[PDB]
């Protein structure tokens, strides 16, 4: 089956949150309580960025296509960068308290975020422009954020039961999911082309197609309450289970299968995948990895 | 627990 | 200075991307989601040549020596032949799936085509053997192919940041672009006889001797994200910048001119020129020309 | 949006 590995931080502060990888096996974490940014080496060393000012809340990240680090700062009203260089850009938003989370690159190479408190959609370039894009709807919470195969950005509304899509003008459209309050968190593209979702509250794997198709996958353990989804291999979508302290994986047949973490409380967050191991961080200051064999 | 209020 | 003239095509399904010119001002373009391959008459009429089996992806094409328009099926697996007689036939590789795409003649008359997926140089003759050279490093994604001065196939490496020349007894050899992870894309020969080439990372316009000279010019605009490249007249040298929706000019002393399409959103793909006119087929669904005045 | 990715 598969087999699961928890490495130690020796930093003991940091709350490991976000993980990427890279075009070679180098794992990304945003470190929320540290306020910093470390890289584990292939094989061995971290490297940690630690911000200017404190108290940025360093939430989501990803790493662009011109080898650069991007992320957003939640409590510091920011967009930050690490070049290729190592130094550390921070971009703030135009309007007070918006709150960003989530992040991905846009099909033009241009980088898109989620504001919650600010209720809209957000986008920036290298040399610093940013514009935004308000909500229809008060209170949307928007979250995590991922490129479809239609080559629009689709998004989660926590508060707002839907999975938003927003193309490269700007026209935002909403598609409620069936189950009432349901309250989406982890969006990510599956190699089937659909958007796959978590449903922290409905307890549920949910799958959107380009179309607007919607179905739902019930998971096997009651309260799970997920957070993060990545695709694995094949059609493969593995997802933390912060609640039920595992990682759910939807296999063939779209049956979940839910593998024990178990070191107790651990806190499951952000996840990816390298294309042979499963990387996943848990906020008790560890990190997951997850191999078949 | 997970970042947001309560993601 | 330049004009710049679109025309609409009547098809909208269709999405031109590889663009090529006759021994008359034929024009022949790929589209990859109508899976068929057109051409303009000189004055007026298309003639479409619909694929037997859907899915294929046509991606680069070329005309050949001897009357043949030839092309590559990126998502079958395949080579692809119009004969004079206008009959199609399709050549499956020896691997499964292979994922070519460039196509060019060689000196003696062959087709060769780069397999991004395979990792491999192939080789087609008309009667229909074909024999593939592996290239030395992992996960290379070769793209485009052309026939530089020494008659040797020179390509360019997506992932290994490289321009490569392979001769005829399959000799590969490889030469480390100085701009980091730049992602080479379009390469052509220009009329110096050097190799002239497209950096959609680096944004840059790069050129390679054949004894393996390189130097590099800077694209005016940030982000270009520059796809396909040609020769124009004297020294030009014409590329379709997808990202800034513009068609840029490698002009005396290496000047780069940038003429806006303004038609929004265009996607400007594959480029060639007939000795008067640049042509450039654009993704969404028209067909762009470009004359002095 | 180049046919491959990100070509
Ligand atoms: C500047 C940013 N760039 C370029 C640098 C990127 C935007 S884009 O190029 O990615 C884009 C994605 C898909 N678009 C299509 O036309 C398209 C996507 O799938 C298809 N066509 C497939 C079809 O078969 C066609 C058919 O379904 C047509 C559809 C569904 C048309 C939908 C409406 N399209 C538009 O109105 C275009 C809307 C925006 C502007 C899109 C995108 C950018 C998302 O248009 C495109 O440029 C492109
Ligand atoms: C799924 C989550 N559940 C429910 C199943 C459990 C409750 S909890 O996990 O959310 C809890 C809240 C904060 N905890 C921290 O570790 C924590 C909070 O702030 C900090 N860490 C920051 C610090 O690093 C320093 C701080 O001043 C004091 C600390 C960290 C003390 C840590 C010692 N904690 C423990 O011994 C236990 C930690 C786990 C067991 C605790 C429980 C004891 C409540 O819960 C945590 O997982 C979590
Ligand atoms: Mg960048
Ligand atoms: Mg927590
Ligand atoms: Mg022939
Ligand atoms: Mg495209």
């Amino acid at each position: 089956e598969f087999k699961l590995q928890e490495l130690n931080l020796t930093n003991q502060d940091t709350g490991p949150y976000g993980i990427t990888v890279s075009d070679k096996g180098k794992v990304w974490i945003t470190q929320h309580k540290a306020n910093m940014i470390s890289c584990i080496n292939l094989d061995g060393k971290i490297t940690e960025y630690e911000l200017p000012n404190k108290g940025a809340k360093v939430m989501c990240l990803t790493i662009s296509s011109d080898g650069e680090v991007w992320f957003t700062e939640n409590a510091a009203n920011k967009i930050g960068r690490i070049t290729k260089k190592g130094i550390i850009k921070e971009y703030t938003l135009p309007n007070p308290d918006s709150a960003p989370y989530g992040i991905t690159e846009g099909p033009n190479g241009d980088i898109w975020f989620t504001e919650m408190n600010g209720n809209r959609i957000g986008r920036i370039t290298d040399d610093g422009k940013i514009r935004e894009y308000e909500l229809p709807n008060k209170g949307s919470y928007p979250s995590f954020i991922t490129l479809g195969s239609d080559n629009a950005l689709w998004f989660t509304e926590n508060q707002n039961n839907a999975i938003g899509r927003i193309t490269e003008s700007g026209d935002i459209t909403e598609f409620k999911i069936p189950t009432p309050a349901s309250g989406p968190v982890g969006i990510t593209k599956g190699n089937d082309d659909a958007l796959w979702f978590v449903e922290i509250i409905g307890n549920k794997i949910g799958r959107i197609t380009t179309s607007g198709e919607i179905t739902e996958f019930k998971i096997p353990t009651p309260n799970a309450r997920p957070h993060a989804i990545t695709a694995g291999a094949g059609i493969d979508l593995w997802f933390t289970e912060w609640g039920a302290n595992k990682i759910g994986r939807l296999t063939s047949n779209n049956i979940i299968e839910e593998y024990p973490i178990q070191i107790k409380s651990a806190e499951p967050a952000g996840i990816c995948f390298d294309g042979e191991t499963i990387w996943f961080a848990m906020e008790c200051d560890k990190i997951g990895k997850l191999t078949l064999i | 627990x997970t970042x947001p209020f309560x993601x």
